[PDB]
């Protein structure tokens, strides 16, 4: 048990040391993507269709 | 009757016992983190440019 | 000197943004168990 | 001081093409939180800003 | 119990250490960031829309 709370600590630790992305850029690193994909594919869709 | 009662002690009391040792946790925790704020506000309180024997 | 506790001083303050940085980490593991 | 201005700036000038990314095409809402989110780095610009003039 | 507002007294020193914001300022900082983000963003709205 309390080596299970003990990695607990080191990865908790670590997110602190280096935070983990805010949703705020979640959002558009999906939401600009689709278009990072689709607008250069909406581009071949039109270029290579 | 006498075995069973007794049993039931033991259950309910240790289940009560590692409650409390989860809740001395997070009191030190926060006490740990109430001390240390203050004094980074007593430390900055020296040197706050607030014109009250501050080293600035 | 006063010029020289300007330097302490802050030396002083570079002790608790880790201690700090410590409290925070019991925290969230506290929260995680 | 010079620096450190200009990286602010660069900051506010990806997320000031982030929502430039965003406005576009209907989606002015997650331009305002964008441009919500870029309104703090913008107060830090103005504030180094005008300290690079008075140090000069 | 007495750890509790034995933390209760820290936390409430500090603050008349550092003073909190004056509903005042509370008031201006939304009510200024509103048009700080609309008109901003009202001249985005305008020069991107």
């Amino acid at each position: 048990e309390r080596i299970e709370t003990k990695i607990l600590e080191l990865e908790a630790e670590r997110e602190l040391l280096n935070p983990p992305p805010s949703p705020l850029d979640k959002k558009f690193e999906q939401w600009e993507e689709q278009q990072a994909v689709e607008a250069t594919l909406a581009a071949m869709k039109a270029r290579r269709s | 009757a006498l075995v069973e009662q007794v049993r039931g002690q033991l259950q309910k009391l240790e289940r009560k016992y590692l409650e409390l040792k989860s809740q001395k946790n997070l009191y030190l925790a926060r006490l740990k983190s109430a001390i240390a704020a203050q004094k980074i506000e007593e430390i900055a309180g020296n040197l706050d440019n607030a014109s009250a024997s501050s080293l600035f | 000197a006063p010029e020289d506790l300007l330097e302490r001083l802050l030396g002083e303050m570079e002790l608790e943004l880790i201690e700090l940085r410590r409290a925070l980490a019991q925290t969230i593991a506290t929260f995680k168990s | 001081t010079e620096r450190q201005r200009d990286a602010q700036q660069l900051i506010a000038q990806r997320w000031y093409e982030k929502a430039q990314a965003a406005l576009d095409r209907g989606n002015e809402q997650l331009a305002r939180e964008a441009l919500g989110q870029r309104q703090s780095y913008q107060s830090h610009t103005e504030a180094l800003g005008k300290s690079l003039g008075e140090q000069r």
